[PDB]
């Protein structure tokens, strides 16, 4: 658009929290992306970036949408052909034990617009700095 | 915060700092290729459900010098 | 005639094509090998074809594995891989009744023990030990313990009140 944002930068930036936007947004950030690995598999859709520079995620953590954050890392797509989008995956599950792998690629202090680099030093203009952070990877 | 002003005072070595993950392959593209990736461990465990959930990544359980990876679709 | 290898096995075992593994027990039978043998288990770990076959049990349903067991029965050997440790440090005991006992599977647990399988199977190891670091699933270390500490109730019964081998409930 006229600001860059795309498809998933704009459900990131609609949300607003509440259950009805979280529960909405999460399963159409879902389907997208499953259908943008089925039809085009080499589009990184969140890796793009809009002219502010920050990513979807990004925005998510900036903006400060909980519910968003929360699904965008511990996310798990059981369907086949689209897992590699996931990032909570699980490694040795001995019956009741499970083992997981939540992703890192873009929440470590490695790239430049990181979230824990974002989420910290934002303004308190944005609500939840706090609760962003007992997500379950970023808080262990 | 203050982890993060202190990771800042190292200047880009990272060297003691990636965070454990240690680019674990967790699959392979939708093309055929690797995808090792950073990756912090959690355990957990669930009495209710029983983890029969597709995606295992490693056929004999745990974590050692030895790794062998799984049927996801390869 | 087509040469049979290791690697071919674990690989197709997993793919579950019993086609594939078909002119084994000419081979086998032929060449004087054994399931049990230094080709056909892992050189590190330690394992059976048996092993990779109920670890790579898609929908409950290798029949694979009842195939290689009726092998090894015309070769007059069952008793050494259904009774296979793993040789690891990490993994020290486990057999294939500990894995169906994992994998919710009464059939293959009531096949294993008909074929022979032992129900005092010690898994004394390091994933089945309580280490307060390395974690991992504390049972009793012996089978029908893992079937108690994993609601499979019937599985219980069974090992007990089987016919061919009834399980010791006061194991150690």
């Amino acid at each position: 658009d006229s600001v860059g944002n795309t498809v998933l930068h704009a459900l990131v930036e609609v949300a607003d929290n509440t259950a009805d936007n979280t529960k909405f947004v999460t399963s159409m950030y879902n389907e997208i992306l499953i259908l943008g690995a089925k039809l085009h598999p080499t589009l990184k859709l969140e890796e793009l970036i809009n002219k502010k520079g920050l990513t979807p995620l990004a925005l998510a953590a900036s903006s400060g949408k909980i519910g968003v954050l929360a699904y965008i890392l511990q996310r798990e797509i059981q369907e086949p052909e689209c897992r590699h989008l996931s990032r909570k995956f699980t490694e040795w599950a001995y019956g009741p034990v499970h083992s997981s792998l939540y992703d890192l690629s873009c929440i470590d202090t490695c790239e430049k617009n990181s979230v824990l680099e974002v989420i910290a030093y934002s303004s308190s203009e944005t609500p939840n700095r706090h609760d962003m952070l007992l997500v379950e990877p970023l808080n262990r | 915060i203050t982890i993060l002003d202190t990771e800042k005072s190292f200047l880009k070595c990272m060297r003691k700092a990636f965070r454990s993950g240690k680019l674990l392959q967790v699959g392979y593209t939708p093309d055929g290729k690797d995808d090792y990736r950073w990756c912090f461990r959690v355990d957990e465990v669930n009495w209710t459900t029983w983890n029969t959930n597709v995606g295992i990544i490693n056929e004999d359980p745990g974590n050692c010098e030895g790794v062998k990876r799984t049927l996801s679709f390869s | 005639l087509k040469l049979y290898d290791r690697r071919s096995i674990f690989d197709a075992v997993a793919q579950n094509n019993c086609q594939e593994l078909e002119s084994l027990l000419p081979f086998l039978q032929k060449s004087r090998k054994r399931l049990t043998d230094s080709e056909f288990k892992d050189p590190e770990t330690g394992k059976t074809c048996l092993l990779k076959a109920m670890l790579n049990l898609h929908n409950g349903q290798n029949d694979t594995i009842s195939l290689l067991l009726d092998i090894a029965r015309q070769t007059d050997s069952l008793k050494e891989f259904v009774n296979a440790s793993y040789t690891d440090s990490y993994y020290k005991g486990q057999t294939a009744l500990h894995i169906a006992i994992e994998r919710r599977n009464m059939a293959l647990v009531t096949l294993l023990v008909e074929n022979g399988a032992d129900v005092q199977a010690a898994a004394n190891g390091d994933f089945f030990k309580k280490t307060k670091g390395r974690p991992g699933f504390y049972f009793g270390e012996l089978p029908l313990s893992l079937a108690a500490c994993t609601n499979q109730l019937a599985i219980v019964k069974f090992l007990l009140q089987n016919s061919w081998q009834p399980a010791d409930i006061s194991a150690r």
